[PDB]
């Protein structure tokens, strides 16, 4: 991101809005939705991100 | 029939509940909330009087 350059739409993530009951409390679907909770408010990996994903 | 189910149980402690579980253990389970019995009630007040 930067300042100047603009994005389609700012938020990429999916939020959850039903389904808690079949979810499970440490499936990977919960902990995915804390991962796009951080990326929604502004996180970033450490890690580098490939360009083109394998 | 008619409370014959619930008569193969002790009647003292009678509760109504279902559950079905999931293969990785997740359980759901249904309780539901008993209505008003307006034949209990009666009752009740035929035995304050």
């Amino acid at each position: 991101a930067r300042s100047a350059q603009p994005v389609t739409r700012l938020d990429q993530c999916y939020h959850l809005r039903w389904g808690a009951q079949y979810v499970g409390e440490d499936s990977l679907t919960y902990r995915l939705g804390v991962l796009s909770l951080l990326a929604t408010n502004g996180y970033q990996l450490a890690r580098p991100i490939p360009k083109q994903l394998t | 029939m008619l409370l014959e189910p619930l008569l193969s149980g002790d009647p003292r402690m009678t509760q109504l509940a279902i559950q079905y579980q999931q293969y990785n253990g997740r359980t759901f389970n249904v309780i539901p909330e008993m209505p008003g019995s307006v034949i209990a009630d009666c009752v009740q007040l035929t035995a304050e009087v």
